[PDB]
RNA sequence: GCGAUGAUCACCCGGGUGGGUACAAAUGGCAGUCUGACAAGU
RNA sequence: GAGUCCCAUAACCUUUGUACCCCAGAGUGAGAAA
């Protein structure tokens, strides 16, 4: 929607500029443009992935 | 036909044995059901060895499943008592392993028999 | 990582059907067909919509061979949504399950299986998901399901047998259509041991040119797996010239 | 009076709004459960209550071709079933089985019918304890505009600018805080009269019918002895119609 | 020298006579390929003489499993027997399979079958554009029919089984729960309005199913008599001394009488509550009968709701089977089913659980004698730690 | 009379505090119920 | 004049009650007892 909730936008922009983020992590080059039509989702893990990955 | 197929014969078995034993040697070797499982789900198994006369058989049938799917050849030996006199452990063995290793002193021998293994099944 | 309550960003990938989750990883997922299970265990990404909840699941290269292939930048597939695809070599549904939601719904796939053992799950997982045909039969011989199998817009097959050329060459003159797509998945150490892996590969694609299939691209899969490439061709029936 | 306490209607729209989730978690189950069976169902055949009525009749796939569906069904999809019910992929299943998924199913069917009870019901008891108020905007909404104030009397106490915007706090009172504008509907947009408008229209029939819904429930909750017909309501409703042919009689175009 | 051309779709069996014959020397060219994809020029060789659709389903899947195995099934028989003419001089028929061929000839002594390459390229056609070339003939929909029958034929070759099949043990741990929650949330409410009229049975008689079915005798508890201090006596026992305290105290309570019409709902309403234990009484013996015969083992070992929950964890019986026996046992570790010297309890019953699991899943007819002895092992651990 | 069908691996005074996991309730908190005289026709 | 449409029928935090926990997780993999 047009309303771009700042929530929203400052999610973005924190990963335009995720190289920053962690100094030890240094990904690709890329520029990644706002994509026009993109979904915010949480990620389900296993049941069996209880102690690991939760 | 049945569940504990294919079953090597004697000439097979004891150049299969004598893999199993070299391999414990080397650290090469993963014993017993458990372990297998998960060596075949991370891909680091060259082939799986189980035991044909488990009592009861199908508290290893989990693995030929697993092994085909990922496509790592598997055989039966005729005698657990015999599998875990090779394996260099004081126990019964239903379940081994061979781990996979390209700069494993005993290469071509895990080879020579893996090709067997796979005309067999 | 990737860790459970994490947030993530889902764009459009390149391919049609295919999307990336994007965040501190990035990760490849595809929609899910059916929504609240996993067919494998994989990590699956839940999206509020208007508010009914669509579901993704991720797609793990390590497991599927085809997804290796995104990863490293296949130019075309003809694996997209609304096309009929014959999917040779289907173990489970760790990867046709994923070929199955790129499709979509109009689309369909004829998962062929010959082990009766997986072939089970195959039909277990082929219930939750309505576009899958499954077929446990032996793939050397395409004559024995010819009645299962209209036409077909792709072709893929990562049967991991010596004599895969004539398997993909029966089955692609059967079903597969003019200009249809053709995508190969090589293990080198199967195929042919003593010799290494580029010569089995320039080997292998030479018996697709006999077979009137003209190769498009060939990539290896590292550092996924050791020892693969996956070679996608047209099935040119006029003329490979 | 016996007949006359608002507390039956706090619950009885608070337990109406449970029925829904609880009766569609079990069409849901039924629906896999029972797709097992015969999977192409749920997509043929959406309401619930139907479905459930499908599986009372017939049992099994085999039963479809004899089994007569009319009743439930119309006859272009009430054949689509049939035709699905010899190539379906689904598995046959036991009468140990049928008995529990058709034990399931007759939960789904009592339900629904004791769901149009309570409903009416409801309709009872807000024509007994607000009569004016359900002429004006509805027995639905009328039950949820008291169960929101909890108690008749507060209601009352409120003016007309909260009642029409009771149920739209988030919206407004972020919109307070942050200096923007504010809804105008809240929970008054499920009423009948606010259906018929259109366009900005909407938000016009909202003040006014908030305006008339005040007074008709005043009427109701502080008169000692209020008759229950519903006068009050019905010439109130009178007035607001009046003005919603007038407002929409309006042609902002140019003639 | 094609003369007629048999196609096998899983509707039917459509035969066809060849108009005109294709350039033999010139088939590889791309213009006689070409014409294959258009249908322009396809109609001008081929056309449909005749079409024989499958009396049902289980006709389709006979043929299916003889066009499998290159036998000629009897709708088969019929159809070339109707159309082929007898013929020296050999009726030519084009078939797509060379091994159909003999089974035809030993039927049919004066047809004879082709396989080349040039029938082949045909029945590539007519596979191509379908139903288009039937001229409105009643075909069904091919694609509908073609995955009913593969999901038949592949079943038939596995010998899947609905013994074998543990969904429905899934199903029912789903709506046991459930069918427990909506009982207690109802159950509750039915003492809120019965409360309101009076409130001071809901402290007497604690136990909700109990006073579900007391209230649906005290309909007003005006109505008070010795014989219905009996038959309320009857309900549950007086060892609680209820049965006098409720006669007592409906005489003297401050509870406010409400509407028979809402009285209505009180009884409506609980009762609804009582045929919903009722239903989670039957459909809990149904899960416990499910398990003996579904997992046999693995019910003994543990119990029959605790396992079936274990199943439900892991998706499937066949997926707790694969798991290795440390994931088995943090599948249950988030309900503490299996739960220092107690963890070490808990780890053991882990790895039997997983054994016994592995019997239920790979054997046809699973039975409990070593789910037993597996308990009984476990036993001998826990007295001696 | 063992075992790969799996060995091994927070605080304070018997009592009390600290931390963690699943559910339920709260007339507990966030938390504060929009503006107010013109508008429509000739 | 004025965002129902980010479920105020709700989310989050706090308190209480109940039932369990204070070990590792793609857990490890040949010791234990004397």
């Amino acid at each position: 929607d047009d309303n771009m909730r700042r929530e929203v936008q400052r999610d973005l922009l924190l990963i335009k500029h995720r190289a920053a983020l962690d100094p030890k992590r240094h990904y690709k080059k890329q520029r990644w443009e706002v994509p026009e039509r993109f979904a915010i989702g949480t990620i389900i893990e296993d049941k069996s992935e209880f102690y690991s990955s939760r | 036909n049945p569940k504990a197929f294919p079953l090597a014969d004697a000439a097979l078995t004891q150049q299969i044995l004598d893999v199993v034993q070299q391999a414990a040697n080397l650290r090469q070797l993963k014993k017993g059901a458990n372990e297998a499982t998960k060596t075949l789900n991370r891909g680091i198994s060259e082939f799986i060895i189980m035991a044909a006369d488990c009592e009861p058989i199908e508290i290893l049938l989990h693995l030929p499943l697993l092994c085909e799917d990922k496509n790592v050849p598997y055989v039966f030996v005729p005698s657990r008592v015999a599998l875990g006199r090779a394996c260099g452990v004081s126990r019964p063995v239903i379940a081994a392993s061979i781990t996979t290793n390209d700069a494993s002193a005993i290469k071509t021998q895990i080879y020579a028999v893996k090709d067997k293994i796979e005309t067999l099944l | 990582g990737a860790r459970g309550g994490a947030k993530v960003v889902i764009e459009p990938h390149r391919h049609a059907g295919v999307y990336i989750a994007r965040g501190k990883e990035d990760l490849l997922v595809t929609k899910n067909m059916a929504p609240g299970e996993s067919v494998y265990g994989e990590k699956r990404i839940s999206v509020e919509e208007p508010p009914t909840k669509v579901e993704y699941r991720v797609w793990n290269p390590f497991r599927s061979k085809l997804a290796a292939g995104i990863m490293g930048g296949l130019d075309e597939l003809f694996i997209a949504p609304g096309k009929k695809v014959l999917y040779l070599g289907a173990a489970s549904g760790t990867s046709v399950s994923h070929v199955s939601d790129v499709v979509g719904p109009e689309g369909v796939v004829y998962a062929v299986e010959f082990s009766h053992r997986p072939g089970r799950e195959l039909i277990s997982m082929a219930k939750k998901r309505p576009n899958i045909i499954p077929i446990i039969e032996d793939a050397r011989h395409p004559q024995k399901y010819r009645m299962l199998i209209g036409m077909v817009d792709c072709v893929f097959a990562d049967v991991a047998q010596p004599d895969q050329a004539r398997i993909i060459a029966l089955n692609s003159h059967m079903f597969l259509k003019d200009q249809g797509g053709v995508v190969i998945s090589i293990k080198a150490n199967c195929i042919d041991s003593t010799v290494d892996a580029e010569t089995v590969f320039a080997r292998e694609v030479q018996k697709l040119r006999e077979e009137r299939i003209k190769p498009l691209e060939q990539l290896t899969l590292e550092p996924y797996e050791r020892d693969h490439c996956i070679v996608v061709g047209r099935y040119m029936r006029s003329g490979l010239k | 009076s016996a007949d006359k306490v608002d507390v039956m209607i706090i619950q009885a729209i608070a337990l109406l709004d449970d029925l829904d989730k609880e009766l569609n978690t079990y069409a849901m189950r039924c629906k896999e459960w029972y797709g097992w069976h015969f999977p192409e169902l749920a997509k043929i055949v959406t309401d619930s209550v139907a479905y459930a009525r499908i599986i009372l009749t017939m049992g099994i796939r085999s039963k479809a071709s004899e089994t007569d569906l009319s009743e439930i069904l119309p006859e272009e999809i009430e054949e689509r079933v049939k035709t699905a019910a010899e190539v379906s992929m689904g598995t046959e299943i036991t009468q140990t089985d049928l008995d529990n998924i058709n034990a399931l199913a007759e939960q789904i069917v009592e339900f629904a019918a004791y769901r149009e009870q309570l409903s009416n019901y409801l309709s009872a008891r807000m024509k007994a304890i607000a009569p004016n108020l359900t002429q004006l905007v509805g027995e639905l909404v009328g039950a949820r505009l008291i169960a929101h104030s909890g108690s008749l009397i507060s209601l009352a106490k409120s003016p007309a600018s909260t009642i029409q915007i009771l149920g739209a706090e988030k919206a407004l009172f972020r919109a307070l805080k942050t200096k923007h504008d504010t809804p105008k509907y809240g929970l008054l947009y499920h009423a009948s009269l606010v259906g018929q408008a259109t366009g900005k229209n909407k938000g016009k029939i909202a003040r006014v019918l908030a305006a008339k819904a005040a007074v008709s429930l005043r009427y109701d909750a502080l008169a000692e002895d209020r008759d229950d017909s519903g006068d009050i309501g019905l010439e109130s409703r009178a007035k607001v119609e009046n003005r919603l042919s007038q407002l929409e009689g309006r042609d902002l175009r140019t003639t | 020298p094609i003369e007629y051309l048999l196609f096998e779709e899983p509707t039917g069996y459509a035969v066809f006579k060849v108009k005109l014959q294709q350039d033999d020397i010139g088939s590889r060219l791309k213009e006689v390929q070409e014409q294959i994809n258009d249908f322009g020029a396809f109609t001008k060789l081929i056309e449909l003489v005749s079409f024989a659709p499958f009396k049902g389903a289980a006709e389709a899947l006979e043929n299916a499993n003889d066009i499998s195995e290159g036998l000629v099934s009897e709708s088969l028989k019929a159809i070339l027997d109707l159309n082929l003419p007898k013929a020296k001089k050999n009726i030519t028929l084009a078939i797509s399979d060379k091994n159909l061929g003999p089974s035809i000839k030993e039927e049919f002594p004066y047809v004879d079958c082709i396989s080349n390459e040039l029938a082949q390229d045909l029945i590539r056609g007519v596979r191509l554009h379908g139903e288009k070339l039937f001229k409105g003939l009643q075909s069904g929909d091919l694609e509908r029919a073609q995955l009913g029958l593969g999901h038949a034929y592949s079943r038939a070759k596995v010998k899947f089984s609905v013994q074998k099949n543990d969904n429905h043990i899934i199903q029912a741990i789903a709506l046991l729960d459930q069918l427990d929650k909506d009982i207690n949330t109802f159950a509750m409410r039915v003492k809120e309005w019965y409360g309101w009229h009076f409130p001071e049975l809901a402290k007497l008689v604690p136990d909700n199913y109990t006073f579900a079915k007391l209230v649906l005798f005290i309909k007003d508890k005006a109505s008070l008599n010795d014989d219905s201090l009996h038959d309320l006596a009857a309900l549950l026992n007086e060892d609680s001394g209820i049965a006098q305290r409720v006669i007592d105290n409906a005489r003297i309570s401050m509870g406010q009488d409400i509407s028979e019409t809402d009285m209505e709902n009180v009884c409506v309403f609980a009762q609804r509550v009582a045929s919903l234990a009722d239903y989670r009484r039957q459909l809990y013996d149904y899960l416990c009968e499910k398990m003996h015969t579904v997992a046999p083992n693995l019910s003994e070992l543990i119990g029959e709701v605790i396992g079936a929950r274990l199943i439900s964890h892991a998706g499937s019986l066949t997926n707790l089977s694969k798991q290795a026996a440390s994931t088995v046992q943090i599948l249950g570790a988030e309900k503490a089913l299996f739960r220092k010297n107690k963890g070490r309890i808990s780890r053991y019953l882990a790895n039997k659980c997983s054994m016994a699991s592995r019997i239920d899943n790979y054997s046809e007819e699973p039975s409990n004698v070593f789910g037993s002895v597996l308990k009984k092992q476990v036993e001998q651990r826990l007295e001696f730690y």
